[PDB]
């Protein structure tokens, strides 16, 4: 497995919204890289 | 055309060509003057009919094997060789012609 | 260079056809789609660098493929035999005294080839190398039925060769190959083709031949650019017909084929190498084996042993038949025109 | 080019007419047996009048026996003078796909090498006649080469009951049958000592060591699934066990040195198991197309590239 | 005698030439090109929820 | 011509370097097409077969070696095809032997000792180059041990070629691995040497047959008819037809074992002999 974690500066400046929410981490299978944080975490920085 | 072979290039040219005989009745004589050599020596050479297949052996192979050999030995014309069995048989060949 | 015979002096440029496909496609159109409705050198080393550049605007001629492998010179010589002679490759000869051992009828000799190769290399003193075509005829001169020019073949080569006694060598080698019918082990399980001849390149005991391994033979580069032109030569003890030996006179390309036949008797036996031309198919050519070599088989189970060699896709095929001077002896040698080469696997006739 | 196109004309005559003209372009690619490798040939040197012998014309099995002394090659391209043909002898194409047509009723899939056979199926003796030139061309039919090594041992072995039923075959749950038909003397007997020289060649003193294991084989076939769907409801080694009690000499000569069943497979290979190429012709000729699909069906044409 | 055979007449047709955008599946498209693919191994995309 | 072969996304590190060390070994693709799924090259699409089954599985795909190997998609050149259009490719060794200069090369599947892609769940199993004289050899000699093993020798367990030693033991696995084909060996012989043995006796008609026969047979094939009968014996037997079931076997077996080359080696400025594990110049097109 390769999952590289997603990149914050870019992610910094998003293309475009999301418009649905729901809970994400319910069906993860769609995704690679997915990730849960609590309010804040130290690997962001 | 072009046709490639030996490594050598060959060049082929053709022409397309039509005849029309527009004469209505004979048009054309042929006739025959002299003669020069016959070419067939008028001779004398029988046939063989062993070079030949396709008639029933008699049917003693003491006597059928006894005739042929009797026969073909020696014959200007006798298959030399024992037929081979698929194309043809052949002459024996000559020293020299005359 | 632009001359006036422009009705076939064009075609052998290669066009005006290359621009039959450039015109619709790269001269017209707007489409891929579009919308509706100092005083002589210098020209000569200078129209070198142009000749460079005549070379690169552009980039009709057969494809080869040239091999070449470094050959020591104890059996075969590329340098006394000109370019376009047949040549011969081999395998390691430390497993000769291994096969011989096992593959052999009970009641035979299997030390007979064990000691016979050490007397080669014992006597071409006085390893998958190579040995030429001719080389061969002379060690196998004492089987065959022309011999006055398998005595003609013996005759030049003790003489030309690089060695010394290389008839002691001729005189071994051909107890080599006789001891390989006793020993069951065939030499066409030893043989294998290798391409005619182009260039070589001498040394100190060992020789980089260069040859075609598949192709015609007549353009190769041979090298020299005052004769890059080459014909097949073949010593006439080998060279058998089967188009005049079967009436065969009909038009057609003919195939070329290598032939060994085999002779199994106590103490008394020959080797003899034979190139066939025939306009027979591969399928339809055992049953001519059957008609000339059958004296060596009801005298023996196979009698012999043959493989493709190539094709001459001529209509009419080319032989000539002449005397060339290989150093200073003549030997009848049959000169083969217009042949392309292609190999192929050999065949077992028990 | 010449190397990779040998491309053999058959000339048309003069005078043909159009009901016969049509007939050739409806023959695109198909098999003609090119007598030698000439840039030049004739169409009285490719038909069926060409192909008899002395006032004898050859039955189904010995029309095989002159297969193999000419040259298959596929017909081209037909032009209105001419007709156009590749041999296989030499090679195909520059890139090499060419194209046969399915006269048989059988399909075929990629990868199977195509033998080809003289007509022999019932409402399939199709013959090209020429009436306006009397000229017949008996076209062969191609076949995949389980079929051609099965119908080639039907014809054998009914022309060997006929020196003292068979007809019928399946494939792939097409009941076809073989037309039944009169076999010359001549032709059997060179196809009766193609087998005997070949077969009693493939014996050697090794065979001797695999004849004992004939009762561990109704030993083994009669536990494993796979050997009892091996040998079969009507082989002959079922019954050549219980009439037959081998026994293995116990000491050879020079029995140390060489190796028994070492010798016996390969003298074993190199003259039965060739044997079905020997009777009938070889398959120089097999199936891969590019992109259409696995099948090619009858009457559809086939891409083509050779075949070691 | 006097005796013919005729044409009367000959119909092609015009093959229909459909844009993609013409159809409102379209919708649930979002096509963008790159001018080259080939030159590129895994994308990506990023989300946040 | 050049085919392609598209690998799915997620390939971990270890497997996208898997690829990468198989440059040019060989891979039997079905069908010549342009695009062309991974999972058909693999082992799992063989389906699972013995040496018998793959000797058949490598008469109906088309083989092709694998050039320059993309990490998005491996590139292969067709055999049959693409190599009359290229000329040459390089083709990696992986047997114990040798290549030499000009050798008819023909490719075996792994009987002596085969990629695993774990993030792609499927083995890439690849058959191994050794040239046809060999490969007539090897396999004659791991029938003829089943064979022996079927009732040991002191031989027939080690080969010699090009003055190297090879051993064929280095088993338990090879020995059923490969017993589908001593099955049949021993079935076509058997009744082979049998329907010999039912018809000379049952027709030895004199025309000239005979006598080339029994004169063949003059203390060779009749004393060997003999011997066999004094180990034998000498209703109506289903003889005719027993001919026709046994040359559609004989003649098939033929095929599976005649493996045929694909492969000559035209080296040109470079060793005459290959070594294992190096690549070789490798041309189909004279």
């Amino acid at each position: 497995r390769d999952p590289p974690g997603y990149r914050y500066a870019a992610a910094m400046v998003p293309t475009g919204s999301i418009l649905s929410t729901i809970e994400v981490a319910s069906h993860r299978r769609l995704f690679d890289f997915f990730a849960r944080v609590r309010s804040d975490e130290n690997s962001l920085y | 055309a072009r046709h490639e072979t030996g490594g050598g290039v060959n060049f082929t040219l053709t022409q397309p060509r039509g005849n029309v005989d527009l004469g209505v009745g004979y048009t054309a004589v042929a006739a025959t003057a002299t003669v020069r050599n016959p070419v067939t020596d008028m001779g004398n050479l029988p046939q063989n009919f062993y070079l030949g297949r396709g008639a029933p052996p008699l049917l003693d192979n003491a006597a059928a094997v006894y005739l042929r050999n009797a026969v073909v030995a020696g014959n200007r014309l006798g298959p030399a060789q024992p037929l081979p069995v698929f194309g043809c048989a052949q002459v024996p060949r000559r020293a020299g012609m005359d | 260079t632009k001359p006036l015979p422009t009705a076939p002096m064009a075609w052998a440029e290669s066009s005006p056809r290359e621009l039959a496909g450039h015109a619709p496609l790269r001269r017209v159109l707007r489409p891929p789609i579009a919308r509706r409705d100092t005083r002589a050198t210098r020209d000569d080393t200078e129209q070198a660098v142009d000749k460079i550049l005549r070379g690169a605007r552009r980039a009709g001629a057969p494809r080869y493929h040239l091999t070449r492998q470094v050959t020591l010179t104890d059996l075969c010589q590329p340098n006394a035999e000109r370019a376009g002679a047949l040549l011969l490759a081999l395998r390691h000869p430390t497993d000769l005294p291994h096969l011989a051992r096992h593959r052999a009828p009970p009641g035979r000799q299997t030390e007979r080839l064990a000691e016979a190769w050490g007397q080669l290399l014992e006597a071409s003193a006085l390893r998958a190398g190579l040995v030429s075509f001719n080389f061969l005829v002379a060690a196998c001169a004492a089987a065959y039925d022309a011999r006055d020019a398998a005595e003609a073949v013996r005759a030049h080569i003790t003489t030309n060769y690089g060695g010394t006694r290389a008839g002691a060598r001729l005189d071994r080698f051909s107890e080599c190959l006789r001891a390989m019918v006793h020993t069951h082990v065939f030499p066409h399980e030893v043989m294998r083709f290798f391409g005619g001849l182009v260039s070589w390149v001498t040394q100190d005991e060992l020789a980089s031949v260069t040859a075609v391994c598949s192709g015609p033979q007549e353009a190769t580069h041979t090298g020299h650019p005052g004769r890059p032109r080459s014909a097949v030569t073949i010593p006439a003890c080998a060279f058998v017909d089967l188009d005049a030996e079967l009436c065969l006179g009909g038009p057609g390309a003919a195939f070329l084929y290598l032939v060994f036949t085999y002779r199994q008797c106590r103490d008394q036996e020959l080797c003899c190498v034979y190139v066939v031309k025939s306009q027979l198919p591969p399928r339809g050519l055992e049953a001519a084996l059957e008609r000339l070599f059958g004296r060596l088989r009801i005298t023996n189970c196979t009698y012999a042993a043959f493989a493709e060699l190539g094709v001459m896709p001529d209509d009419s095929p080319r032989c000539l038949h002449r005397t060339e001077r290989f150093g200073a002896v003549g030997v009848p040698v049959v000169i083969l025109e217009g042949v392309v080469w292609r190999p192929g696997g050999w065949r077992a006739c028990a | 080019m010449i190397t990779d196109c040998f491309e053999a004309d058959i000339a048309i005559p003069s005078g043909i007419s159009r009901p016969d003209a049509a007939a050739l372009q409806r023959c695109e690619g198909r098999v003609v047996f090119l007598p030698t490798i000439r840039r030049q040939l004739a169409l009285a040197d490719v038909a069926h009048e060409s192909f008899v012998s002395g006032g004898v014309s050859p039955d189904t099995l010995g029309l095989l026996l002159a297969y193999r002394r000419r040259f298959p090659a596929v017909i081209t391209r037909v032009l209105p003078t001419r007709i156009v043909a590749c041999p296989v002898d030499l090679g195909l194409t520059h890139a090499g796909t060419v194209n046969l047509r399915n006269t048989s009723p059988v399909d075929l899939c990629n990868g199977d090498p195509v033998s080809l056979v003289p007509p022999v199926f019932e409402g399939q003796a199709t013959d090209v006649r020429l009436e306006s030139l009397d000229l017949t061309l008996r076209f062969p039919v191609p076949l995949p080469t389980p079929l051609a090594r099965e119908i080639v041992a039907r014809l054998v072995a009914r022309g060997i009951r006929d020196l003292n039923d068979l007809n019928v075959l399946y494939y792939n749950g097409a009941r076809l049958s073989l037309v039944a038909d009169v076999q010359q003397l001549a032709s059997v007997n060179t196809e009766l000592r193609s087998l005997v020289l070949n077969m009693v060649y493939s014996i050697t003193e090794g065979t001797t060591l695999i004849l004992t294991l004939i009762p561990r084989l109704l030993a083994l076939s009669a536990q494993d699934g796979y050997v009892n769907a091996l040998l079969q409801m009507q082989s002959v080694t079922r019954e050549a066990a219980q009439l037959i009690h081998p026994e293995a000499p116990m000491l050879m000569q020079d029995g140390e040195r060489r190796l028994p069943l070492y010798e016996a497979l390969v003298a074993w290979l190199a003259h039965a198991g060739q044997l079905g190429d020997i009777l009938a012709l070889a398959p120089a000729v097999r199936v891969c197309t590019f992109d259409g699909a696995a099948v090619v069906q009858s009457g559809d044409m086939a891409p083509v590239i050779r075949y070691p | 005698d006097v005796e013919f055979d005729a044409l009367l007449g000959s119909y092609c047709n015009t093959l229909s030439l459909v844009r993609f955008l013409e159809l409102g599946l379209s919708v649930a498209c979002v096509c963008t090109k790159f001018p080259e693919l080939a030159y590129m191994n895994e994308g990506r995309v990023q989300f946040e929820v």
